[PDB]
């Protein structure tokens, strides 16, 4: 919806290029920092079996 | 600017004779014209300045005229003119999603309402042959309302209390709650509904529009607006009006809403205007047709048969009461019109119950029992069982002990009290409320602590949506609770109570 | 009155004529203008005009759990 208001407004320069600018990147996403919990705690109870 | 030049283009500037009257008087709204031979009474008639006014009073030298605006433009030699009209408001869809005054022109600034038809503030109600019974339901989404006291579609239903109880919230769920409908399918499910605010500052109104609108509750409704700084003429007109919009719905096959906020605002705006026109005065110095100006108000509210379109329109009126005294003048009157009430009391609210209903004493004529087929298994047992509690469960000091004989019996409850309760402008839907309806009367929660149930509410409903939509749909489509469907449901809370709390 | 109607429309196109906004602001409209500038900004927000959103977030840390067993 940032497309559609700034069309109908006139004052563009920092309106159509903003909405230009800050939309053709990629979505910072997350860090996978759980992985070791993932095996280390799994196969010592199925050794204890 | 394009927009100015085109309105006065289009103007026009008709002269013609008028007929015309010179003003004798004019002190606190009324105003004596001499002349005026051919006005008719109701008529509306307009002052030099702008204002326009209705003649009321006819007699043979002067002619009693109230005002609808402000009486300071007015000096004695004035001109009052003729429009030819008994008083009408335009109606039609097209006034929805608006907040209108009483009579009929936009407070929002959206623009002009293009309106198409005009109607009277004063028609009459239909008689004996065009109705018909009251077949189907109505739902407000609060728990309390549509299992214990149903209301039907066309029927006159009555919230009194006093102030600060919950009158408002009670009439706003329920506007919410059909939103539901309106993106539908099928175009006699739909319920288009009506308010109006008498006497009410505009930072009440301008804020009731906010709640109705992040909702998206306000594309369906329709607000007729008469605030309290308004002329005493407007707020005796603005019911009359506000009414006629809802007739453009049922006299064309849709059905409506209107709830009236409130009605206790509506009569002293007329023991004013008929005391300042030397007019007697009855008891407590109302007129003598206080009861003639309820009744010919709330008897438009009619079911239509099906060889005229058979449209409904509701209404909800509200009624302030003092000290909570149910024996007043202007209560007593309107009890006795309407077909059932919900009594809304203070200190249910404050000890806990929310909405504060009385449901020992809300009666309804039940409307042909339009419930529907689900809720009345899962309620008529329910409605049964709450009144087995309210005989039997006011002691609060307890010297013997008969667990298996009476505590059973008030174990189901609180169980069922606690469930009743319900948040605010969150309204649910039916089958939704069979599902948690029928957790609480098949024993499902006499193992639970009644601290935790309305924490058990919001786990549970959020797990039925989630996990079980194909379930729901087979209680809402098939309208019963079938057999089969009284199995499914038998595993469900016990498998959520096996694993509800660990 | 339609030497009515022509008198309203001349003196409309008078205002046409503008070279600055307003004709006889002067203190009034320069005043007016700007307070309402600020209220709305002042109790909605300090913001830019082209400004994007800057900013970064953690997510929870995945703690283990000790479990002697059997
Ligand atoms: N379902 C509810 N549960 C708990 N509290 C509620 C509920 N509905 C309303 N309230 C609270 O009760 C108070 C009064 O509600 P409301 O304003 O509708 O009463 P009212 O009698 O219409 O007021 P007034 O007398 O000004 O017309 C409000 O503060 C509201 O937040
Ligand atoms: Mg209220």
């Amino acid at each position: 919806d940032w497309a559609y208001y700034k069309a109908t407004v006139a004052k563009a320069g920092l309106v159509d290029d903003f909405e230009k600018k800050f939309n053709a990147l990629k979505v910072p996403v997350p860090e996978d920092k759980y992985t070791a919990l993932v095996d280390a705690e799994e196969q010592e109870d199925v050794k204890r079996c | 600017s394009s927009i100015l030049e085109e309105r006065i283009l289009g103007a026009d500037t008709s002269v013609d004779l008028e007929e015309t009257g010179r003003v004798l008087s004019i002190g606190d709204g009324i105003a004596r014209v001499h002349g005026l031979r051919n006005v008719q009474a109701e008529e509306m008639v307009e002052f030099s300045s702008g204002l326009k006014g209705m003649s009321l009073n006819l007699e043979p030298d002067n002619v009693g005229v109230v005002v609808f605006g402000n009486d300071k433009l007015i000096k004695e030699g004035d001109i009052v003119k003729r429009t030819g009209a008994i008083v009408d408001v335009p109606v039609g869809e097209e006034l929805l999603g608006r907040v209108v005054d009483a009579l009929g022109n936009a407070i929002d600034g959206k623009g002009p309402i293009g309106s198409k038809t005009r109607r009277r503030v004063g028609l009459k109600a239909p008689g004996i042959i065009p109705r018909i019974s009251v077949r189907e339901p109505m739902q407000t989404g609060i728990k309390a309302v549509d299992s214990l006291v149903p209301i039907g579609r066309g029927q006159r239903e009555l919230i009194i209390g006093d102030r600060q109880t919950g009158k408002t919230s009670i009439a706003i769920d329920t506007i919410i709650n059909q939103k539901r409908f309106n993106d539908g399918t099928d175009e006699k499910k739909k319920l288009y509904c009506i308010y109006v605010a008498i006497g009410q500052k505009r930072s009440t109104v301008a804020q009731l529009v906010k709640r109705l609108t992040d909702a998206d509750a306000m594309k369906y409704t329709i607000v007729v607006s008469a605030t309290a700084s308004d002329a005493a003429p407007l707020q005796y007109l603005a019911p009359y009006s506000g009414c006629s919009m809802g007739e453009y719905f049922r006299d064309n096959g849709k059905h409506a809403l209107i709830i009236y906020d409130d009605l206790s605002k509506q009569a002293v705006a007329y023991r004013q205007m008929s005391l300042l026109l030397r007019r007697p005065p009855g008891r407590e110095a109302y007129p003598g047709d206080v009861f003639y100006l309820h009744s010919r108000l709330l008897e438009r509210a009619a079911k239509m048969n099906d060889a005229f379109g058979g449209g409904s329109l509701t209404a909800l009126p509200v009624i302030e009461t003092q000290a909570g005294d149910v024996s007043a003048y202007i209560p007593t009157n309107v009890i006795s019109i309407t077909d059932g009430q919900i009594f809304l009391e203070t200190e249910l609210f404050y000890k806990g119950i929310r909405p504060a209903i009385n449901v020992g004493l809300s009666v309804s004529r039940v409307g042909s029992a339009a419930q529907t087929r689900a809720m009345k298994q899962v309620a008529g047992t329910m409605k049964l069982e709450l009144a087995q509690y309210r005989e039997v469960a006011a002691f609060a000091q307890f010297g013997s002990d008969l667990d298996a004989a009476t505590q059973q019996l008030l174990s189901r409850g609180v169980r069922l009290t606690e469930l009743l309760k319900q948040g605010q402008y969150a309204p649910m839907a039916i089958e939704e409320q069979v599902a948690v309806i029928y957790a609480g009367v098949r024993g499902y929660l006499d193992k639970l602590e009644p601290s935790k149930i309305t924490k058990f509410e919001n786990a549970f409903l959020s797990h039925v949506i989630s996990q079980h939509q194909a379930l729901l749909g087979k209680i809402r489509a098939d309208g019963k609770i079938s057999e089969e469907t009284d199995a499914k449901l038998k595993e469900i809370v016990t498998n959520f109570l096996a694993g509800f709390e660990a | 009155v339609q030497k009515l109607f022509v008198d309203k429309i001349r003196e409309y196109r008078t205002k046409r004529q503008t070279s600055g906004g307003p004709v006889d602001a002067g203190p009034e409209y320069q005043q007016d203008l700007d307070r309402e500038l600020f209220k709305l900004k002042q109790m909605y927000g300090k913001a830019d005009m082209n400004t994007f959103p800057n900013f970064t977030f953690e997510d929870p840390k995945f703690e283990a759990v000790e479990k002697p067993q059997s």
